[PDB]
Parts: structure tokens; C-alpha cells; sequence
RNA sequence: AGCCAGGAUGUUGGCUUAGAAGCAGCCAUCAUUUAAAGAAAGCGUAAUAGCUCACUGGUCGAGUCGGCCUGCGCGGAAGAU
């Protein structure tokens, strides 16, 4: 696509829309009003769900403010809601963090085949696995 | 070495004596001259210049290899000229032209003044912008240490008077 | 495979091979079978490099000397104290 | 410290250190340190020159130690008349011929035996060089 | 800057280092990061 | 060696997660669109951030690189009528 003018992404899972103690100004420091964090998101994030984190982009103009748009879950988050342990990672590779498998996975990587960089099914089953496998994982397919 | 293998061209308007170890070439821009170093061997004919070495002369390539870069920028420099490029930068800095005087106001009690050397003349636009014009590349340099070496840029705030092709990296004001 | 060229020696003993060594040469000798030892001189460079591919000390080895060939094995070598080259070789007539 | 658990004799003539060394060859790792200068090492020196190479191999690859110290050194102290008596032992060195294998490894790539055996040469008294293991 | 008589680890530090002679001595110039400046010697 | 630019994605990798996004951490060192591209060596800390960068491609056109056997010399090398 084209050139930046500052779009990344700053938060956790859905438990908040507007959050005052976890972000703060660092969302709100450059022309973003804090009000459509809440007002466009909710405008627009109960579509979907409000509770898994996504990471989104941001757009701000000379007028007034700014149009982000969402597209999937991080693949490292979604294994602490199905998959193995509370949070993920924490002590990797010594001792044996769990056996998830490809399955549970894909229905959550091939529902991407535009945000996901990849022309092949396949790969998707793999690299979204690639985010998860650091967390000490056994592939039992 | 590298460089020392090829030579230079002599366009139309040029000059080129060779006294032996003497040298003048002259343009539309000048009538540089320079004494050359005895273990070198800038031959004519043709139109070119081939720098050699002469036996008995030891380092030789070294030596007539910066004959090339020498005379490459007076061939230069009688033709098309040599231009650097001063931006000021850090509040209360003057600029201006009284002629061939540069008039300099940087921070201090007394604003400095820098008289130009021969060929080496120069100008303003405005009070932060200098732009210097000549014929020897080894003086526009020089003219431009002495310009800058009065004010320097200090690193924290880049103030001071830095060269237009310059980096001015600056470092955090401490900590606590 | 490997073919060495070597001149043989006119005379023997610390004296010559130090002199040898300080015309960057070296002593070498080859024994074995029926036959008597052949005292030989070798060119210090060659046979260097050549050993250090281990095929030196496993494959048959062919010495040229005066023009004529006598097949040998590598044997025994002394090496430098503590410089990269050689002192004397052993080879037999395997 | 390495140093004899016991000896027949605590004291020792001074001696010599003449001649050319036994330990030439890389006999028991792949690689090996060996010592170029003649000189005496003591027990301190070694062990300083063993852990520059083991800090620097975390606890991977095995390492030999192949002088050992085996010499007493004797001094008189501050403040002492000439005579009366042959010194107290205060460390133990070994002596080192050129040639001698000082240290071996086997357990990591030969380039990171050279920087380990190196991080090494800086502690010891004498110019060393780096030599591997040898087809016959 | 700092003397030192070893430059071997003066021109890894950063990479814009280089190494040249001047004067009698052997200097270590880093017109990037002025930091990073060796000299190896004293004088007469 | 110069220089053109590319150096894009799984991806704030999960992570004791105060902002940790490579980026003070815990560990792991997968695999994605491929000529390339590390869950990353660094300027940096509100955090992306920005640019060089590790890697290739277009260009340049006959050499480049530094270890052995060694001769000689340079740095290290400051004291008092
Ligand atoms: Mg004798
Ligand atoms: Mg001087």
C-alpha cells in the first residue's frame, strides 16, 4: 500500500473500550480523540465481538479525527482461551505446556485469507502455528 | 591506483601548459595553478592526461593518482565551479553581504567578520542561508572550516553553523 | 596419488639435516622389504601441504628419485617442536 | 588451585629448564593450546587461564589440563638475613619446555576453541599458539 | 579519548572505525561517534 | 568497495507482561508473501516511531581478501646540575 502517517496498534482484550488506566494518552497524544475509541469502536465492534484483543490501524486527518478498521485476532491470544494454560508462554519448552493440534488452529487462520499474507490454504495452516509453537507446543494432530 | 589508471578529459576553452612539474589549466572560470609533485607524469597529446609513475620515485602511484583527483577537479572547477552550502542554525544568528565580507552574528559580543580569500567569493539570501562560490575545491573547504570553526554545532540543541550535507545527531538532556 | 620429488643424500648426520632445515629442506627415509633404506632429501613446502589432507597417510604415495619411482607408504613423522613444518619422515617400502 | 596433594620433599635445588618438550602432539580433545616460550607456571596462572575458557564455553565441552605443577617454590621473606635455611613454600609452579600441550578441548567448533583458547593467552606468562588435533 | 597501547579492541566497538596512521604513532579517528576515539602513544 | 532502491508479513511473538511492538523482560529460536528479511546486532525510551542495518536484485568491470614460512623497521618508552 502507500506511505505512514502513524498507524500501529495499542491494547488487550476487549474488557474495556475506553480505558483509562492501560493506555492512556500514548493512544491520545498525537490527533487521536479519545472519544471515538469508544464511539467508533463500539460504533462499529459489535459486529464481531468485544472480547478477544485486537491490534487495529488508525487514520488521522486534518479533519476532526480518524477511521481505524479491525480484521483478525492476534494467533498468540487465542490459545489461552482454547487451547492450553491462563496466559501462554511463561516457562516455554522445559517441561511440556501442552498438546493443542492443527485443527483447533485453522478454524481461526483460514477465515483470513486477506489479512494474512498468503495465496496458499495451506500455509495458513503453518504459519498462524508459528506464532503458536514458541509456547512450547507438541503438534498432536 | 585505480584511479591513477584513468585519465582526464580536456573539453574546448581549456588550457593545459606542462612545464614539466608546472601546471595551468584555464577556463571560462579561472586560471588555477599548481606545483606538481616530482614522481608524477601528466603527459598531453591525444586529448587526455594519463598519470604515471617515474622510476626512481618510490610511492609514484600514490602520488600521480592524486595528480588525477587534482587536476580532475580543476578541470572541474575552470568550468562549472565549486559551490558548498553553510544552513545556520540556533536563534540570534546573523547573516549578510557587505561584499566580499561576511558579516556573522552568532551568539557572541562582537559579531565576527571573515574577509574572503582570492577566487573564492560568496553571498546570502537571507540571514540563515550561505552559499559560497569559487574555483579551488581545497579553499571552498578551507573557507569552510574557518566559517564554521567559529561556531561549531553543539550537540545538544545542533545550534551552530553546520555544513548543508551535515548530520547534526543530538543526545538527551540527562536523567532525573 | 600423490608424487613427491626427492634427490638423494650425500651425507648424513644432525649437521646436514640442521643445514638441510636451514636450506629449507628436510630429511625423509624409506625402509622396508628385502631391499636396503634409501637415505633421501625432500623439498621442505611440498610435502607440507600435501599432509594436510589426511589421503597423505592412508593412500600409496609415489616418490620420483633420480628419475625412477619407488612406492611407499607413509610410516612415522617428526614434526617442528612448535612451528608448522617437519623434521623427518618415514616411509616404507609397502 | 591445582598443586600435589602430597611429595616426597618439601623443598626442591632450583634446577633447570632446559631442552625441548615431551607433550608436542593433540592427544586426548581435537584442538589444543601449546606453549611457544620456556618458562615456569604457577598454580594461579593456570587456574585463571582454566576459567577464562570455561566462562566462555558456558558448561558445554570437556577440557584436559596437561602440565601439571609438580614444583615447589620456595622465598624468604621481608626483612631476612642471607643464610640460615632454605625458604618456606608459598605456591607451586610447572616448568614448560616449548612444545608442551598445555590445554586441550573437544566439544565445540574449531573457531570457538581458538576465541576460547585465546580469551586464555592473555593470563599466562608465556607466547602460546593454537594447533589441532593431527592425522597420525 | 582514552591512549591504551592495544587498538585490537578500540576498532570493533562501533562500526564506523578505520584505523590510521598519523605522526609517528597510529590513531584510531570515529568523526561518527566521538565516543569511540583511540590514540595509541605519548610523545618526545 | 562505492552507489539505486527494496529491507514488505504471521507480529505489541506469547511472554513475571507498569509503556516492553526486536526494542531493559521469560523463554523460544518456529514459519509467512519470497531476489530478499531476523519473532531480529542499534539510534531510542510513552509506544509504535523513524534511517542505516543483517539479506538479496539492477549498476560498476579484472582483481580481492588476510592467515602461514620470514628480513628490517613503527607504537608501548617518564626523573631529577
Ligand atoms: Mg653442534
Ligand atoms: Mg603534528
Amino acid at each position: 500500500a502507500k506511505k505512514v502517517q502513524a498507524y500501529v496498534k495499542l491494547q488487550v482484550a476487549a474488557g474495556m473500550a475506553n480505558p483509562s488506566p492501560p493506555v492512556g494518552p500514548a493512544l491520545g497524544q498525537q490527533g487521536v480523540n479519545i472519544m471515538e475509541f469508544c464511539k467508533a469502536f463500539n460504533a462499529k465492534t459489535d459486529s464481531i465481538e468485544k472480547g478477544l484483543p485486537i491490534p487495529v490501524v488508525i487514520t488521522v486527518y486534518a479533519d476532526r479525527s480518524f477511521t481505524f478498521v479491525t480484521k483478525t485476532p492476534p494467533a498468540a491470544v487465542l490459545l489461552k482461551k482454547a487451547a492450553g494454560i491462563k496466559s501462554g508462554s511463561g516457562k516455554p519448552n522445559k517441561d511440556k505446556v501442552g498438546k493443542i493440534s492443527r485443527a483447533q488452529l485453522q478454524e481461526i487462520a483460514q477465515t483470513k485469507a486477506a489479512d494474512m499474507t498468503g495465496a496458499d490454504i495451506e500455509a495458513m495452516t503453518r504459519s498462524i502455528e508459528g506464532t503458536a509453537r514458541s509456547m512450547g507446543l507438541v503438534v498432536e494432530d | 591506483s585505480r584511479v591513477a589508471k584513468a585519465p582526464v578529459v580536456v573539453p574546448a576553452g581549456v588550457d593545459v601548459k606542462i612545464n614539466g612539474q608546472v601546471i595551468t589549466i584555464k577556463g571560462k572560470n579561472g586560471e588555477l595553478t599548481r606545483t606538481l609533485n616530482d614522481a608524477v607524469e601528466v603527459k598531453h597529446a591525444d586529448n587526455t592526461l594519463t598519470f604515471g609513475p617515474r622510476d626512481g620515485y618510490a610511492d609514484g602511484w600514490a602520488q600521480a593518482g592524486t595528480a588525477r583527483a587534482l587536476l580532475n577537479s580543476m578541470v572541474i572547477g575552470v568550468t562549472e565551479g565549486f559551490t558548498k552550502k553553510l544552513q545556520l542554525v540556533g536563534v540570534g544568528y546573523r547573516a549578510a553581504v557587505k561584499g566580499n565580507v561576511i558579516n556573522l552574528s552568532l551568539g557572541f559580543s562582537h559579531p565576527v567578520d571573515h574577509q574572503l580569500p582570492a577566487g573564492i567569493t560568496a553571498e546570502c539570501p537571507t540571514q540563515t542561508e550561505i552559499v559560497l562560490k569559487g574555483a579551488d575545491k581545497q579553499v571552498i573547504g578551507q573557507v569552510a572550516a574557518d566559517l564554521r570553526a567559529y561556531r561549531r554545532p553543539e550537540p545538544y540543541k545542533g545550534k551552530g553553523v553546520r555544513y548543508a550535507d551535515e548530520v547534526v545527531r543530538t543526545k538527551e538532556a540527562k536523567k532525573k | 596419488m600423490f608424487t613427491i620429488n626427492a634427490e638423494v643424500r650425500k651425507e648424513q648426520g644432525k649437521g646436514a639435516s640442521r643445514r638441510l632445515r636451514a636450506a629449507n629442506k628436510f630429511p625423509a627415509i624409506i625402509y622396508g622389504g628385502k631391499e636396503a633404506p634409501l637415505a633421501i632429501e625432500l623439498d621442505h613446502d611440498k610435502v607440507m601441504n600435501m599432509q594436510a589432507k589426511a589421503e597423505f597417510y592412508s593412500e600409496v604415495l609415489t616418490i620420483v628419485v633420480d628419475g625412477k619411482e619407488i612406492k611407499v607408504k607413509a610410516q612415522d613423522v617428526q614434526r617442528h617442536p612448535y612451528k608448522p613444518k617437519l623434521q623427518h619422515i618415514d616411509f616404507v617400502r609397502a | 588451585m591445582l598443586q600435589p596433594k602430597r611429595t616426597k620433599f618439601r623443598k626442591m635445588h632450583k634446577g633447570r629448564n632446559r631442552g625441548l618438550a615431551q607433550g608436542t602432539d593433540v592427544s586426548f580433545g581435537s584442538f589444543g593450546l601449546k606453549a611457544v616460550g620456556r618458562g615456569r607456571l604457577t598454580a594461579r596462572q593456570i587456574e585463571a587461564a582454566r576459567r577464562a575458557m570455561t566462562r566462555a564455553v558456558k558448561r558445554q565441552g570437556k577440557i584436559w589440563i596437561r602440565v601439571f605443577p609438580d614444583k615447589p617454590i620456595t622465598e624468604k621473606p621481608l626483612a631476612v638475613r642471607m643464610g640460615k635455611g632454605k625458604g618456606n613454600v608459598e605456591y607451586w609452579v610447572a616448568l614448560i619446555q616449548p612444545g608442551k600441550v598445555l590445554y586441550e578441548m573437544d566439544g565445540v567448533p574449531e573457531e570457538l576453541a581458538r576465541e576460547a583458547f585465546k580469551l586464555a593467552a592473555a593470563k599466562l606468562p608465556i607466547k602460546t599458539t593454537f594447533v589441532t588435533k593431527t592425522v597420525m | 579519548m582514552k591512549v591504551l597501547n592495544s587498538l585490537r579492541t578500540a576498532k570493533e566497538r562501533h562500526p564506523d572505525c578505520q584505523i590510521v596512521k598519523r605522526k609517528g604513532r597510529l590513531y584510531v579517528i570515529c568523526k561518527s561517534n566521538p565516543r569511540f576515539k583511540a590514540v595509541q602513544g605519548r610523545k618526545k
